[PDB]
């Protein structure tokens, strides 16, 4: 299908490309700039703990204020474009939840560990 | 029980560390503060709780990287423009008709290079050198022999505008909220910024202008106020308002030196001739002096306290210098530091002007401000003080204090003696009762 | 809280914040010099097994000549500013035992498959 | 033992050191450099799902055209240098099959996260 | 000796209208005769 080709496809339909786009003076700003995104994206993904991971489940609730749709909704009707302006102002709500929960989920694991 | 080692990642702790900073700047400057990145629209502050962190503004490295930063700035900004090296020629000059200006005209070189052309000008006196015939007609201006001279572009404004530092990620500023801070010991009210406020550059000699005030009372700062060497720093709580004038309407006119270029230079005067000066509200400095007086006898075991003007030195130590309206403006800060003050209308300081600037004192470099037209009025706040003590006297009786300072740094210290740079480190490892579980 | 916010707090109540730390021309020396600092922490918990997690336990026994402090002696009397100084001279040993403990980890645990 | 003294050693013996290795406007430059030829590994690492570990078990067969040795003839009769020789013409087709073992993986994978 | 001239020349000076005259000693592999090979005058080489 190729690099972005899912990006008129039903959010459903995209998430099977996903393993496919993971992939992919003037040139060293270009070089540094590449190496920023790069890491921004995995930076988060280690804190979450869902690094090495296309698709990570979560323990966070999701909240109806943030969206009213159904799944089918959401995953057969709409495009991941369409989605991220519904969601764009609760994004980083959604981000911090996630943290939270991934530092409880750790503590938790630790103390469990103390018990062996 | 039996412990064992525990990697934790995003642990709260840093270390003190040298990094380079980079400017920052709320959305042609001499500081080119359009290059700067925008500034955060709502800056956060973290406040650190349970944490107390020493301080020393005499040890502080951002003053170091700032000065290097307005150096380099400054340096950047005279580089596209004209230099005037064919402007160091044979002057003949008589008098207007004050003392501080003379009347000169010269031979200088044309858009074609066979042809040349007279030149008249008028000059301050400081700007001016006797050639060593001793004739005392003919005149040369005072850097020839020293470095080359360039002029500034007219279309630069020399006008400050605040600069926030800023560290990269992974290092952060801690800044000190006590209210009363030496700049020096520890601070007990500490929070975290990713930028320092807006720091506006300012070049002064021996009064601090436009800075932060103290909240409460006045402080006094030094690395050693017992050492008559160092240079002590005092921070006013409220500011005295200095109101500066030039009276003298100058009309600019524009020669070519060749293709390319122009030289400015006042050719007339319109209406009379009169000294700039700068003007303090005499009851407003009194109240001041009384009050820096009070605080210095505290260190001082309450001997009287003396003020007194520079002993000497060249014209940028005993003068307050600053820029107004882009002109350069040397002061006799006499009228100020004057007093003496026992346990128990307003002032004018005569001004002067030059046109030939060497700011960073540096050997090799000069520049040639362009004048600015018409009248010049400013105004400003003193809202500091550098000030130094007389010593290699055993006297119990009283103490003497002059004003001036040893250096540039000195200024840049008074806004960034509440800041200090750190680097974050997030690993570290204790002992805890859990253990890895392995397949 | 904020950033550094728990600073000053016990290393126990601290460990609830370790995700707000763990996010977050002299602009481009500004810019590369932040991935690298980045970078070191992240190659160090890659080698020591431990990336993707805020808190990793490992294999390596506590010497008590590292400190002599109880538990509560630790994480119930102590910030990380003053424990990171406690043990600074002892910093980089125990970086190294964890590196040998890992790979002897990952090695056994190829053998076991290589049994099975 | 130091950085790069395995080298000599053979294969088996030197897979018990690899954590020595792991570790580490020209100068500008170089800096990023360091980081690109870094990262250009951790990439393939997390293409290949094997991120974070030392030592990683593939799918991938051994394919006997590219070396017909037994696994003895190999781990103790052969340095690292001498094996990266012998097979040097067949990493690229060595990496392309991981992928691709792990693009079924994932395809897996999915499937399970829906399923629990 | 013959490795050495002593020449002379008008150099320029602080001020743009004023020239002075030097005179200085040079090794005479860096000195080049003039053209026309008169002898009586020297560029640097
Ligand atoms: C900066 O440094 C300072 C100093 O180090 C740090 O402060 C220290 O912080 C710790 C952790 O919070 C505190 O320890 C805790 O103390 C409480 C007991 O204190 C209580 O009793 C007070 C009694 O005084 C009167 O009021 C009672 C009301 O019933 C009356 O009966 C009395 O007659 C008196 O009138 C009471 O006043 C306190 O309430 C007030 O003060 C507290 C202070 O923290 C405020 O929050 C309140 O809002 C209020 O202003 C308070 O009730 C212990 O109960 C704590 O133990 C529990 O919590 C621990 C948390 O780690 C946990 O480990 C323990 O196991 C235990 O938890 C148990 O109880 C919980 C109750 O909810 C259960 O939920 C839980 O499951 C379990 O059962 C703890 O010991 C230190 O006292 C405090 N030190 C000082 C000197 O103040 C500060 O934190 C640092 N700041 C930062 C940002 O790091
Ligand atoms: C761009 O946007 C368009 C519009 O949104 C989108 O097209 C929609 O694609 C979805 C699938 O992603 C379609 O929904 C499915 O339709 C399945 C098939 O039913 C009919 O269509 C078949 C052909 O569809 C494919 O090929 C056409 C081009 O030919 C293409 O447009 C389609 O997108 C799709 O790729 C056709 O073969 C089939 O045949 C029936 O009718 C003929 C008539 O002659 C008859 O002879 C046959 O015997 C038979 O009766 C029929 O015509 C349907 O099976 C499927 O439901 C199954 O699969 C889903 C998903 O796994 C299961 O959930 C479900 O339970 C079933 O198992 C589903 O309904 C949708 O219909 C398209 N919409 C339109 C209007 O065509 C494109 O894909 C987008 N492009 C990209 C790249 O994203
Ligand atoms: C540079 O190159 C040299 C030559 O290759 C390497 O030297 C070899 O090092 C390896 C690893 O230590 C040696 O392997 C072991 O040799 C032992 C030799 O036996 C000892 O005891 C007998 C008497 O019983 C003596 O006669 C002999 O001289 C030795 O003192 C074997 O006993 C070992 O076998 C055991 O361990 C292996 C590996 O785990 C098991 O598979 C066996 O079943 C058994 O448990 C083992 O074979 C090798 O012999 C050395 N060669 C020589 C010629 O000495 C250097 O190590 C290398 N340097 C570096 C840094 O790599
Ligand atoms: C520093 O102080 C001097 C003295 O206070 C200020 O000069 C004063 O300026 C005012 C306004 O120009 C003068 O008023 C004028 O007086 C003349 C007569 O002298 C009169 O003819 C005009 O119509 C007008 O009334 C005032 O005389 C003058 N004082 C003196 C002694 O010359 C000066 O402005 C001060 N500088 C600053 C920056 O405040
Ligand atoms: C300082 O000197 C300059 C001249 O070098 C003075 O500027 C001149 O001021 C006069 C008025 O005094 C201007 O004439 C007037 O122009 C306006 C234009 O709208 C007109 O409406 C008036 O009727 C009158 O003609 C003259 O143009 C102006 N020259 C320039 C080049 O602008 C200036 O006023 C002096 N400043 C002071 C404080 O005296
Ligand atoms: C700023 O203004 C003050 C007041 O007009 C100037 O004060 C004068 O300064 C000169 C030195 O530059 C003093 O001359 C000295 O007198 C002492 C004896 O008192 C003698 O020992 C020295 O060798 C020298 O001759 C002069 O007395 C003093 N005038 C007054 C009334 O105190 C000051 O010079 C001005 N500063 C500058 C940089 O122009
Ligand atoms: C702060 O200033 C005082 C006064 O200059 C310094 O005290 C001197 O210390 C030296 C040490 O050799 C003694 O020889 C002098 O006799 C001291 N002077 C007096 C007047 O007591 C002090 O050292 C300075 N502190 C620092 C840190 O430089
Ligand atoms: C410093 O103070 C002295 C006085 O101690 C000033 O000299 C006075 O000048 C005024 C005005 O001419 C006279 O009325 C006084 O009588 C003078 N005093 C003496 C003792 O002669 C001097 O002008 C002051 N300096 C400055 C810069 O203001
Ligand atoms: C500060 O005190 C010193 C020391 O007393 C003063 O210098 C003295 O001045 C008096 C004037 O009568 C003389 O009699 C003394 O002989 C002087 N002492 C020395 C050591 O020379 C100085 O004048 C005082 N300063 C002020 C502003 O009053
Ligand atoms: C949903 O969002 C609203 C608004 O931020 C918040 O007040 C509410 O607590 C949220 N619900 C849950 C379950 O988090
Ligand atoms: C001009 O002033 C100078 C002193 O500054 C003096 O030597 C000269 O003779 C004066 N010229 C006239 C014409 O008075
Ligand atoms: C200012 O101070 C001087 C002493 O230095 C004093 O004589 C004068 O009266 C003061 N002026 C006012 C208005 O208080
Ligand atoms: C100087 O002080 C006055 C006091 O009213 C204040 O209004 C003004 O803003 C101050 N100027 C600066 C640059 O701080
Ligand atoms: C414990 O630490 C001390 C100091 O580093 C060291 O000498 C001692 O050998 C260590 N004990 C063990 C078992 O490693
Ligand atoms: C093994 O490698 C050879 C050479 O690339 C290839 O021809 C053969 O098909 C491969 N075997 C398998 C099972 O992939
Ligand atoms: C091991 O490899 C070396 C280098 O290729 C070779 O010389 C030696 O004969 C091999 N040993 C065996 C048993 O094949
Ligand atoms: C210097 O200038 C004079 C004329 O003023 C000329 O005669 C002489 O030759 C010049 N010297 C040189 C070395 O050109």
């Amino acid at each position: 299908l190729g690099f972005l080709g899912a990006a008129g496809s039903t959010m459903g339909a995209a998430s099977i490309t996903l393993t496919v786009q993971a992939r992919q003076i003037k040139q060293l700003q270009a070089r540094v700039l590449a190496v920023e995104h790069y890491l921004r994206d995995q930076q988060l993904l280690g804190i979450w703990g869902c690094s090495g991971k296309l698709i990570c489940c979560t323990n966070v609730p999701w909240n109806s204020s943030w969206s009213n749709k159904s799944l089918d909704e959401i995953w057969n009707n709409m495009t991941w474009l369409q989605w991220d302006k519904e969601i764009n102002n609760y994004t980083q709500l959604i981000y911090r939840l996630i943290e939270e929960s991934q530092n409880q989920q750790e503590k938790n694991e630790k103390e469990l560990l103390e018990l062996d | 029980e039996n412990l064992w080692v525990t990697v934790y990642y995003g642990v709260p702790v840093w270390r003190d560390a040298d990094t380079t900073l980079f400017c920052a700047s709320d959305a042609h400057n001499v500081w080119a503060t359009h290059a700067c990145v925008p500034t955060d629209p709502n800056p956060q502050e973290i406040h650190l709780d349970n944490v107390t962190e020493k301080f020393n503004m005499w040890k502080n490295n951002m003053v170091e990287q700032m000065h290097e930063d307005i150096i380099s700035l400054w340096d950047q900004s005279l580089k596209p423009c004209v230099k005037l090296t064919p402007l160091c020629v044979t002057l003949h000059c008589t008098n207007v008709t004050r003392e501080g200006l003379k009347n000169c005209s010269f031979n200088m070189t044309t858009e074609l290079r066979d042809k040349r052309q007279k030149v008249y000008s008028l000059f301050y006196r400081l700007d001016i050198v006797p050639i060593n015939e001793n004739q005392g007609s003919e005149y040369r201006l005072i850097n020839c022999n020293t470095s080359a001279i360039t002029q500034a572009c007219p279309k630069v404004s020399f006008e400050p505008i605040p600069i926030h530092y800023c560290t990269p990620a992974g290092f952060a500023i801690l800044k000190c909220k006590d209210e009363g801070f030496n700049g020096t010991g520890l601070c007990k009210n500490v929070s975290t910024v990713q930028c320092t406020h807006g720091i506006k550059p300012v070049v002064s000699t021996q009064l601090l202008l436009n800075g932060s005030l103290a909240e409460k009372n006045i402080i006094i700062r030094s690395e050693n106020i017992t050492n008559n060497a160092k240079i002590i720093i005092v921070q006013l709580v409220q500011p005295v308002t200095i109101k500066c004038i030039r009276p003298n309407n100058n009309t600019v006119k524009s020669i070519r030196i060749g293709p390319g270029q122009a030289f400015y230079y006042t050719g007339d005067i319109i209406g009379d001739i009169r000294q700039a000066h700068c003007n303090v509200t005499r009851s407003r400095w009194n109240k001041t002096l009384q009050e820096v007086a009070e605080k210095l006898r505290t260190y001082f075991g309450n001997k009287t306290i003396i003020f007194a003007q520079s002993s000497g030195g060249d014209l940028e130590i005993t003068t307050h210098s600053f820029n107004c309206g882009g002109e350069f403006f040397y002061c006799n800060t006499s009228g100020l530091f004057n007093s003496t003050w026992y346990v128990n209308d307003t002032i004018t300081l005569p001004c002067r002007i030059k046109q030939i600037i060497n700011m960073w004192q540096r050997a090799g470099q000069a520049m040639y401000a362009p004048p600015i037209p018409g009248v010049i009025k400013c105004e400003s706040n003193i809202t500091g003080l550098l000030l130094t003590r007389d010593g290699g006297k055993d006297n119990n009786v009283n103490e003497t204090f002059r004003p001036g300072g040893s250096d540039m740094r000195d200024n840049w210290r008074s806004e960034l003696y509440k800041y200090k740079v750190v680097e974050i480190e997030p690993l570290g490892v204790a002992p805890t009762r859990c253990k890895r579980r392995v397949v």
